[PDB]
């Protein structure tokens, strides 16, 4: 199977630069070339450029000449992208892509790399049980005060995916960012534990909470 | 630099109907017209390339139409797992160009939240803050009213919602409501209750629970 995974989320600096991999698997690099677009939040793509691995030419949109820098490592089979002299406007979603031919498209992409341009600095979530003092029973995890975007969780080491609802985070007056996961069971399936397994990466913070259900 | 624009950003239809997604070019692009879709997580898929040709592992449900400056995405029949934004792209001319997206809202059969409340933990009452938070549970339609009351004081201000994006197999919505106040204002009250109003349920649902 082809597969495109690229570096984890990135705080950044005004004025600071930031290099964002895409390490390819399933498929000879060097036949291949690598586009790169941009997402702002809710946003639509723009295209920044493209690279052909057999030689190192590459192609730019014009508005990222000044911004961007594409290149490739072809031991690694790694492509690369640098961003210089960042500001908000760069506050956005990378994507690498693959171009295939049939009549060029865009036919695997990455799962995308979150970049903040901020001054304000890291902080790692406070996890919370959520837990209540009818035919189905919830419980869930406030993960609140974290800065910036994103955080993943999972249930159970993503043993638990089904009734599972992690809400988008909102931006609190605070300048930090909150969310809470929720996990709904019929009340009968009393066997299994309840645990939240939060990543958030920019603070290199885990962190399992386990929801005691106290039963007895 | 060619323009494509989706005039249109957000489509809703019922399971079952044909959907028709358009993308129009500022100038000709002789077919040079890909289609993406991007899930709510931020999966990109591509769906069709040069105007009609359906990517393999893509259901038949999807064609792709049309030629110069017009061009259309088309569901034969919409499933739950079509909840998705629609793109389009051009590869007439470089700089390659996309459409602004079509967000398609799933329309289904009227279902009421099943409703949750939970009390802050110990763990955030120890650092000066309690949240209190209603879960609204698998609805349908999104459009829904969640009111606090503390000790029957019905609140203003002092919450923040958030919703998820519909579910990919029931098309179902669920909604977060956080009540914030300071440890010391939570401890002045006794009953803490979030009373949901919404088209499936025949009268408001009301969840409480007492402090101490």
């Amino acid at each position: 199977e082809v597969q495109l995974q690229q570096s984890g989320p990135d705080l950044v600096k005004p004025g600071a630069s930031v290099k964002i991999s895409c390490k390819t698997s399933g498929y000879t690099f060097t036949e291949y070339i690598m586009h790169w677009v941009k997402q702002s939040h809710g946003k639509s793509l723009e295209w920044i450029g493209g690279i052909i691995p057999n030689n190192g030419g590459t192609s730019y949109n014009q508005k990222f000449k000044d911004k961007a820098t594409m290149t490739v490592d072809k031991s690694s089979s790694t492509g690369y992208m640098e961003l210089r002299s960042l500001t908000s406007e760069d506050s956005a979603v990378y994507y690498c892509t693959r171009r295939e031919v049939y009549y060029y498209a865009l036919d695997y992409w990455g799962q995308g790399t979150l970049v903040t341009v901020s001054s304000a600095s890291t902080k790692g979530p406070s996890v919370f049980p959520l837990a209540p003092c009818e035919s189905t029973a919830a419980l869930g995890c406030l993960v609140k005060d974290y800065f910036p975007e994103p955080v993943t969780v999972s249930w159970n080491s993503g043993a638990l995916t089904s009734g599972v609802h992690t809400f988008p985070a909102v931006l609190q007056s605070s300048g930090l960012y909150s969310l809470s996961s929720v996990v709904t069971v019929p009340s009968s399936n009393g066997t299994q534990t309840y645990t939240c397994n939060v990543d958030h990466k920019p603070s290199n913070t885990k962190v399992d909470k386990t929801v005691e259900r106290k039963s007895c | 630099d060619i323009q494509m624009t989706q005039t249109t950003s957000s489509l809703s239809a019922s399971l079952g109907d044909r959907v028709t997604i358009t993308c129009s070019a500022s100038q000709g692009i002789n077919n040079y017209l890909n289609w993406y879709q991007q899930k709510p997580d931020g999966t990109v898929k591509l769906l069709i390339y040069y105007t009609s040709s359906l990517h393999s592992g893509v259901p038949s449900r999807f064609s792709g139409s049309g030629s110069g400056t017009d061009y259309s995405l088309t569901i034969s029949n919409l499933e739950p797992e079509d909840i998705a934004t629609y793109y389009c792209q051009q590869y007439s001319n470089l700089p390659y160009t996309f459409g602004g997206g079509t967000k398609l809202e799933i329309k289904r059969t009227v279902a009421a939240p099943s409703v949750f409340i939970f009390p802050p933990s110990d763990e955030q009452l120890k650092s000066g803050t309690a949240s209190v938070v209603c879960l609204l549970n698998n609805f349908y339609p999104r459009e829904a009213k969640v009111q606090w009351k503390v000790d029957n004081a019905l609140q203003s201000g002092n919450s923040q919602e958030s919703v998820t994006e519909q579910d990919s197999k029931d098309s179902t919505y669920s909604l977060s409501s956080t009540l914030t106040l300071s440890k010391a204002d939570y401890e002045k009250h006794k009953v803490y209750a979030c009373e949901v109003t919404h088209q499936g349920l025949s009268s408001p649902v009301t969840k409480s629970f007492n402090r101490g």
